[PDB]
């Protein structure tokens, strides 16, 4: 329900829309989560790294994030 | 937004799941007495926080594999 | 118990960042 | 009025927005400038839209209102107020004006009261009469034991240095405020205490000299050092003169008189110099302009001159040499010579000042004030002007009372006793009164973070029975000792944040009626 | 050494100093990630005179290159700006004059 | 008025979140004052028919209708009364006619 | 004693005088 003519915060109004088509809760931390990536990506941008080998070094960082949460997970529904 | 540190908070609950094997230590606005996620029951789904990782990730990757921007000036 | 909560429902919070963004396009420009 | 309005094109409000409007327009000043007070408090920038803008960061609350140049009509008599609050105290301003108007937002809880506006007036002048008895009773004098009243002093410069920029310098600006008053030994005519600010090192770096300096050098063939000299000062016309005769003209036959006559031009002002020289001096100070024609004389004899230091260099310069301005030159036994050891150039900032090292009766300083940028030096020497404005008034009245929020909690509870012995048609408007004076030590504690609810709680328990002494310590977040800790104030500093605040707010709540007229060149 | 929010501080003033040898790698046409991270490995031997070579492309010695620096001019770069970043986070209140 | 005690809750540097969660427990409280002094009614309906002209007499009260509850909660218990059942507020039809007072008004 | 003192600083009084003017108006316009 915004009026954001601006094409990268565009794709943040359709990202929390893809979570709740899919899951539904966690609308609100997947923005967050989206400016924290690229907050920190902003520090690992002056010291000369390419975007790339920043997007590169995220998907083998949250593989890592994916296998480590299916540790403990039990419903007896 | 509880009203905590975010210094002071996050060094003690991330340096007690080192010591010991890592619990469902989180926090909490009254905090509820302990830490302790599992005696607070805050349960959330598996794959709502596997969505939450794998979204955020590949949008990050759509907006740093860019550079240029072709955007028009006024309307008319 | 938390010991306390301090409320601060400001303004100079965002034009704290508003002088670091400033002074980071002077560093940006002359490096 | 409003009704069958007789007016061109000016409006009026009475009693339904002419109050809305006052207080509107005077808590919107005092909350701008709530987050200035203290010694935790950030400070402001201002700035214009353009065309020489010139910003000028200040932290006193009288530089701000000054300047920002605000449309509310109310509004404009607590900028009035902080400006005599500079002119008299030089302290205070920002105080001055969150009390006016925390009174003001006590008063706009008394509208839903239904309670009339003359009766808190009559209220308030009675609170402010009970809160006068608070401070002199307080009040610590102090005459003999001069070590005491030394070590009084530095507790004053460093209470009003904590709330500026100035604020991991105590160990070293302390000491520039306290000698720099105290090397004056007489009055406090706030102008011999000359300033210089120069861009280049840390606040660290300034320092406070032990004589003086000085501008527009020594002229061309002169000698820059002469060691234990006889200084005198002139203000007088050197070259071109043109002697008090308005229409006076040189109507010769011929020009071979003419050449006589610029001879006998350059004889009499040579015949001015052999005046001066008569006195035996080294140095020669000169408000006007000093031409070619005498410069060569001083050169010749090995004789300075400082041509056109200032109005009022020559001021500073007889209360540091100990001699008289001496502007006519007819008697060499009756002019005093000012006294001194080194006239040798220091170079600060690329700049070649004259020095004036080792003066005999100085009662004249220096403070060679060293920023990073030139926001740090204007900001800087309106800390250090309100420091050696209370210093100067200290050795004048020394009675001093506990700052740091102790000498409000000792005002709000005088209120408080007295409006138990009231009526209930001012008892409510008293109680008002001293709950604005503990906004003061709340806006202290809010401002660093601490839990603002519970200390001024916890002080007005510790003033309720004793502790006549007990303040806000804002080093650990706590209540402690003033008299300990070594935070006070001076008593005609407390006294016109009082006084003027009271008086300021009895205004704007007698105002029933704002009619403004129509204004010039504004469509 | 230190404890509390100080610890955090001063790991934020030591790697805001990492600026000017990635300014001076990246304007030099050197990676930028690996001379920086080369610099404190040299530095941790024992390598004081060490630093950017801007003609063999590397990490080499600064006193073989004849690359002398006075003390007033970096002394005065730190005091002069630590003292005006001290200044902006207490300075911060926008007032527009009229 | 809560908002403007809230609005006093700014400078005390309240979380706004206690606010909540004070008021949560004050308007629990609240509750059962009002439901222990509550006055119920069942059999005795000549106590009734004169509560409910207390009902009306207090609403009218607050209204143009002032100086008219010696007429006006007559027009309004026994118009409720002659329902019998459940209350459709549709059977009473208001007819507005200009003339005469309001003291001229009738069931 | 006064037995109290009823401070009354609102608008109606003024719109009171407003809702006369204009109905003497008009009794005076067909008089
Ligand atoms: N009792 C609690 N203690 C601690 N954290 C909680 C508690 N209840 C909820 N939370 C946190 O609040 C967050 C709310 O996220 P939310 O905004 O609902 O995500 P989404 O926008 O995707 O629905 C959750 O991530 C959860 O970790
Ligand atoms: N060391 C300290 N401990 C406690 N309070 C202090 C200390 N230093 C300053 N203060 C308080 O900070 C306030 C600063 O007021 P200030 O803005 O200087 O007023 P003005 O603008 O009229 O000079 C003072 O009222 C004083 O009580
Ligand atoms: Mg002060
Ligand atoms: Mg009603």
């Amino acid at each position: 329900m915004m009026d954001v003519d601006h094409q990268i915060a565009k794709l943040m109004v359709e990202l929390s829309k893809s979570q709740d088509d899919e899951i539904g809760d966690g609308t609100t931390g997947v923005v967050v989560l989206a400016g924290a990536l690229l907050e920190e990506a902003e520090q690992l941008l002056d010291r000369g790294i390419h975007p790339i080998r920043i997007a590169d070094g995220y998907e083998q960082a949250a593989r890592v994030a994916i296998e480590h949460l299916d540790k403990i997970s039990d419903s007896v529904l | 937004n509880s009203g905590m540190n975010p210094i002071q908070t996050m060094t003690e609950v991330r340096a007690r799941q080192v010591k010991e094997m890592n619990p469902a230590l989180g926090i909490d606005c009254l905090h509820k007495g302990t830490n302790d996620m599992k005696q607070q029951h805050v349960i959330e789904t598996l794959i709502g926080k596997k969505q939450q990782i794998s979204l955020a990730t590949q949008m990050v990757r759509m907006i740093l594999k860019i550079d240029d921007i072709r955007k028009p000036g006024e309307s008319e | 118990r938390g010991k306390g909560a301090y409320q601060d429902r400001d303004k100079p919070a965002q034009i704290r960042f508003s002088n670091i963004s400033a002074a980071k396009a002077v560093a940006d420009a002359i490096r | 009025a409003p009704v069958n309005i007789f007016k061109a094109g000016a409006d009026e409000e009475r009693a339904e927005t002419a109050r809305l409007t006052s207080f509107i327009g005077a808590i919107a000043i005092g909350d701008l400038v709530k987050s200035t007070l203290g010694p935790k408090g950030m400070d402001k920038i201002l700035l214009s839209s353009g065309r020489d803008a010139s910003l000028m960061v200040t932290n006193d609350g009288a530089t701000i209102l000054k300047n920002i140049g605000v449309d509310n009509p109310a509004a404009k008599v607590l900028v009035d107020m902080s400006r005599v609050q500079d002119d008299e105290v030089g302290d205070g301003t920002t105080s001055v004006t969150v009390l006016a108007a925390e009174l003001l937002r006590e008063a706009e809880s008394l509208i839903a009261k239904k309670i009339h506006p003359q009766t808190i007036i009559a209220g308030w002048r009675e609170a402010t009469k009970a809160a006068r008895e608070a401070l002199l009773s307080s009040a610590v004098d102090h005459g003999s034991d001069e070590v005491k009243f030394r070590q009084d002093l530095m507790n004053i410069a460093g209470t009003t240095l904590s709330s500026k920029l100035l604020t991991h310098h105590k160990d070293h600006f302390t000491k520039l405020a306290v000698e720099a008053v105290l090397r004056l030994k007489g009055s406090g005519n706030l102008e011999a205490i000359h300033i210089i600010k120069k861009l280049g090192g840390s606040l660290a770096d300034s320092y406070l000299d032990e004589g003086f300096l000085l501008d527009k050098k020594i002229g061309v063939n002169q000698p820059k050092r002469i060691e234990n000299a006889k200084i005198l000062i002139a203000n007088t016309g050197m070259d071109t003169d043109k002697i008090k005769i308005f229409g006076s003209r040189v109507r010769v036959d011929s020009t071979a008189k003419v050449a006589e006559i610029e001879h006998a031009e350059k004889e009499k002002m040579k015949e001015k110099v052999e005046r001066i020289l008569k006195h035996g001096i080294n140095c020669f100070i000169n408000r006007q302009l000093i031409y070619n024609y005498p410069e060569q004389l001083f050169g010749a004899a090995g004789v300075m001159a400082i041509e056109h230091a200032d109005f009022a260099g020559v001021e500073r310069l007889a209360l540091v040499t100990g001699g008289e301005i001496a502007s006519t030159f007819d008697h060499p036994e009756l002019v005093k010579l000012g006294s001194c050891k080194l006239i040798e150039e220091v170079m600060i900032g690329e700049d070649k000042l004259i020095h004036f090292s080792g003066v005999a009766l100085g009662e004249a300083c220096t403070i060679v004030l060293r920023g990073a940028t030139q926001q740090i030096l204007d900001e800087a020497e309106r800390s250090l002007h309100d420091a050696l404005c209370v210093l100067a008034q200290t050795v004048k009245d020394s009675r001093t009372v506990y700052g740091g929020g102790c000498s409000e909690m000792l005002m709000a509870h005088a209120v408080t006793q007295l409006a138990n012995r009231t009526p209930g048609k001012e008892a409510v408007a008293m109680e008002s009164y001293a709950k604005a004076l503990r906004m003061l030590p709340t806006i202290i504690a809010d401002n660093a973070g601490y839990d603002s609810a519970d200390l001024v709680a916890q002080l007005r328990a510790a003033h309720s029975e004793g502790n006549t002494t007990a303040g806000l310590d804002m080093r650990e977040g706590t209540i402690g000792d003033m008299a300990i800790l070594g935070i006070t104030e001076s008593f005609q500093v407390k006294r016109q944040v009082l006084l003027s605040a009271a008086e300021a707010a009895e205004v704007i709540l007698r105002v029933d009626n704002i009619i403004k007229a129509a204004p010039r060149k504004r469509v | 050494t230190l404890s509390g929010m100080e610890s955090y501080c001063v790991r934020a003033f030591a790697d805001a100093m990492e600026v000017i040898p990635s300014t001076l790698a990246e304007n030099a046409g050197l990676n930028p990630i690996s001379t920086v991270t080369e610099l404190r490995n040299r530095h941790a031997q024992g390598e004081k005179t060490a630093g950017i070579n801007v003609r063999k492309g590397g990490i080499s010695n600064i006193l073989e290159e004849l690359v002398v620096q006075p003390l007033l001019v970096s002394v005065s770069a730190l005091t002069l700006a630590t003292e005006t970043v001290r200044s902006i986070l207490k300075i911060d209140d926008v007032v527009n004059t009229r």
